[PDB]
């Protein structure tokens, strides 16, 4: 009778069982039409066109988004979804009609016996053991900074950063080029992802980093590609994740995730900005590179008054404590009265999810 | 000086015994560097302490899936494979019907030869001065070889060694008795080079970290050749995997049904701990995944077990803050392997490590024979899931 907990991404899908502390099943959010979903789209890349049915966050395509519920259900899982309740995760500032429509879906399509829809953002602190503070979860396709007081996301506070892995991913392949290598395709865009995650970081101090890069090269790294071809990266290790700070790297004319989190906290009651300020807790796997945790030390200590105590929680697991949140909560006695009924469901219709 | 989290309490180690450990110093040390250059926690099933000199001459093949007969633990077969399973380790001799049909059919199959044991003066003396496993050699009367006894628990075997030279090298063929009459003496041997194979090493577990979970740890039952090529796209493999798309022979050796049940982080971990032991080209000891997901599991046949782990273990508050090092709880010998000894100190083991980030893959078979089920997924919850979910349930009043 166990509870599922799925984590719809923007790029990975994470699900599993309430009371465990890790998804069992994680694969990416991709349906390739003649259909094929998560890691059989991908190995079958040649014959299939790939679609994301989640961009930026939100669910666009509803044919294939049923597609990928059950390929979770039937193929990951093994489960029959009548049987188990189901916590889904959305992204903070969620349509309401979007949220109607995955109740609508989980219902009438996969019949649930009950099912609850919560904030990825709030689930990540509960997954820190907290119920206030403030969220930075930078994914795949978005980026958000959510405020949290007593279990509660604050809305009017919530910042939205169109600016997550994909697009550090695009701008390594862009930067790369500028030592003469060519990364294009679809196929490429994945080796450079790979080179992404293993050989990138946050720089503390980027200006004196980049002197660093310019005048020796104890900051490269090499990396062997698929064709044992090796090839070398330097300042792109760090220039990458700099555009998390510095969003014009890109073209954009946004804040950095240091100035959004201090925005987040500025437009909150400033009772509780001292405990948001000593609560900032990261998730996504956009936060995995190493020193973003003491550069965001760093920017949120200059923009913040002087005896602001700051902390910066950047738990090792980060990558899936939206998952394990909704775990946590799915399987606690006292939430199971807080389960959206399919009776109530038949009774009420989408509208019972508000 | 006590690790303490939650229901766990672990006493600091007061006197450190020293295991003899079948493994050579020197494959401990490249596995403790594999562990810590990939951040993962490699787990080694036993080797028999006389199989080191075997495994650190370089000369021999190992044992895959293909040869299922066991390798022996005792008289001059010690560390090779026996055709006749009678004079393998005990656990072929309860079942000597099934493990003799493994034997036959690799040989009969291809997959291994029918090969003699030869040994060299250096073994003979290791064996008969070192681990005292055959007694003092005698010329035995009209024979002309040199007769000498070992024991397999139960009974004493006589075995014969006949002076030969081979390619030229002076040995010690090994002959024994077969129905009243001498023998030469028969063990597996590779079915390329015809040399005999020696026990593998088998991977019990590897745990990976939280942050590298991702779609390369699903494991996945082994495909046919043909199941492979067609799910996969020829463009984006690599020359290796182009390989075996062309080769069919090539495939099934390296990969597919050999390899069990394996995810791509262990395929490519085994390729890793293969070309850092500088051993390829048929001399490869990891052939296939690891005991965590493989449904014939013996967990009395998995310790004691050599653990190895990234270096921060060994830290002064490398399990955590207030929690000490691995060293202070387990034994940890002079290369960085920690030897495990028992599934009790390997369910202690694994929940240090859950709790230190790392993940662990249990095996429903790992409990048989255990007085609780200690390798479960409620039993191993990570003690921060656990914590957090009590200060949630407090603060939200459920
Ligand atoms: N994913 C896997 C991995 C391994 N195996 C199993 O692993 C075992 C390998 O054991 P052996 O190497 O044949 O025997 P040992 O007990 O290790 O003894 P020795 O090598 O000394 O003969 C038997 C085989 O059924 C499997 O079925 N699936
Ligand atoms: C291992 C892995 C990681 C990941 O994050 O994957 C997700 C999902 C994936 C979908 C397409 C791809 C071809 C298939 C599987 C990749 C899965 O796209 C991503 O790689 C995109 C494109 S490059 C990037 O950084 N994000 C992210
Ligand atoms: N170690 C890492 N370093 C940097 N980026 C990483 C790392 N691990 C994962 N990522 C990136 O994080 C993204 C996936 O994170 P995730 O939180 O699962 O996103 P979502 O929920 O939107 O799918 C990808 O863009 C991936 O490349
Ligand atoms: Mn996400
Ligand atoms: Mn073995
Ligand atoms: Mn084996």
């Amino acid at each position: 009778t166990t509870a599922l907990v799925c984590d719809n991404g923007s790029g990975l899908v994470k699900a599993g069982f309430a009371g465990d502390d890790a998804p069992r099943a994680v694969f990416p959010s991709i349906v390739g039409r003649p259909s094929y979903v998560g890691d059989e789209a991908q190995s079958k890349r040649g014959i299939l066109t790939l679609k994301y049915p989640i961009e930026h966050g939100i669910i666009t395509n509803w044919d294939d988004m049923e597609k990928i519920w059950h390929h979770t259900f039937y193929n990951e899982l093994r489960v029959a979804p009548e049987e188990h309740p189901t916590l889904l995760t959305e992204a903070p500032l969620n349509p309401k009609a979007n949220r109607e429509k995955m109740t609508q879906i989980m219902f009438e399509t996969f019949n649930v016996p009950a099912m609850y829809v919560a904030i990825q953002a709030v689930l990540s602190l509960y997954a820190s053991g907290r119920t206030t503070g403030i969220v930075l979860d930078s994914g795949d396709g978005v980026t958000h900074n959510v405020p949290i007081y007593e279990g509660y996301a604050l809305p009017h506070a919530i910042m939205r950063l169109d600016l997550a892995g994909r697009d550090l991913t695009d701008y390594l392949m862009k930067i790369l080029t500028e030592r003469g290598y060519s990364f294009v395709t679809t196929a490429e865009r994945e080796i450079v992802r790979d080179i992404k995650e293993k050989l990138c970081y946050v720089a503390l101090d980027f200006e004196n980093e980049m002197a660093t890069a310019a005048s020796s090269s104890s900051l490269e790294k090499s990396y062997e590609l698929p064709d044992g071809q090796v090839i070398t990266i330097g300042n792109e290790r760090f220039r990458c994740p700099e555009t998390l700070f510095q969003p014009s790297f890109i073209g954009m004319e946004s804040a950095g995730i240091h100035e959004t989190t201090y925005n987040s906290i500025m437009k909150c009651d400033i009772d509780i900005r001292k405990d948001l300020y000593a609560n900032n807790v990261m998730s996504g796997g956009t936060t995995m590179y190493p020193g973003i945790a003491d550069r965001m030390q760093k920017e949120i200590t200059a923009l913040a008054p002087s005896t602001m105590k700051i902390k910066i929680i950047a738990p090792p697991e980060r990558k899936y404590s939206v998952w394990i949140g909704g775990s946590i909560l799915a399987s606690l006695s006292t939430f199971q009265q807080m389960w959206i009924t399919k009776q109530e469901y038949d009774e009420a219709g989408p509208s019972i999810v508000h | 000086k006590t690790y303490q989290s939650r229901d766990l309490v672990l006493e600091p180690i007061q006197h450190p015994k020293s295991i003899e450990l079948g493994m050579p110093e020197v494959d401990q040390s490249v596995l403790a560097e594999v562990a810590e250059r990939e951040n993962v926690i490699i787990g080694v099933r036993p080797v028999d302490e006389k199989s080191k000199s075997l495994i650190a001459s370089k000369m021999y093949s190992s044992k895959g899936l293909f040869v299922k007969a066991k390798s022996s633990d005792w008289g001059p077969m010690s560390g090779f494979i026996p055709v006749d399973q009678s004079f393998a380790k005990a656990s072929a001799r309860r079942d000597l019907e099934k493990f003799n049909e493994y034997a036959e059919q690799s040989i009969l199959s291809g997959n291994a030869v029918s090969a003699n044991l030869y040994l060299n003066q250096v073994r003979i003396e290791e064996l008969v001065s070192k681990y005292e496993s055959l007694t003092p050699l005698e010329l035995d009367v009209d024979s002309g070889m040199y007769k000498t006894t070992a024991t397999n628990g139960d009974q004493t075997i006589p075995f014969f060694l006949n002076k030969v030279t081979v390619d030229d090298k002076e040995l010690w063929q090994v002959h024994y008795l077969r129905e009243g009459e001498l023998a030469p003496f028969k063990v597996i041997g590779d079915p390329v080079s015809k040399q005999p194979m020696t026990a593998d090493y088998d991977l019990l577990t590897v745990m990976y970290t939280y942050g590298d979970l991702g779609p390369q740890d699903k494991v996945k039952q082994p495909l046919t050749w043909e199941q492979w090529k067609e799910s996969v796209t020829y463009e984006d493999l690599s020359p290796k995997y182009k390989a075996r798309y062309d080769n069919q022979a090539l495939y099934e050796k390296q990969d597919g049904a050999s390899l069990g049940m394996v995810s791509d982080r262990l395929k490519e971990l085994k390729d890793v701990i293969n070309t850092s032991l500088g051993r390829t080209d048929g001399l490869e000891m990891v052939h296939h995944g690891a005991d965590d997901a493989n449904p014939y599991a013996v967990m009395a046949d998995n310790f004691p077990a050599t653990f190895f782990v990234p270096k921060h273990f060994f830290d002064d508050d490398g399990l955590g803050e207030g929690k000490g090092s691995i060293q202070t709880y387990f034994n940890v010998n002079e290369q960085g392997a920690v030897v495990i000894q028992n599934p009790q100190e390997f369910s202690n083991f694994q929940q240090v490590a859950i709790n230190a980030s790392y993940r662990a893959s249990l095996n429903d078979k790992w409990n048989s024979g255990l007085d609780s089920p200690l390798f479960t997924t409620k039993r191993k919850l990570s003690h921060d899931y656990l914590d957090a979910r009590d200060e949630v349930a407090k603060k939200l009043g459920l």
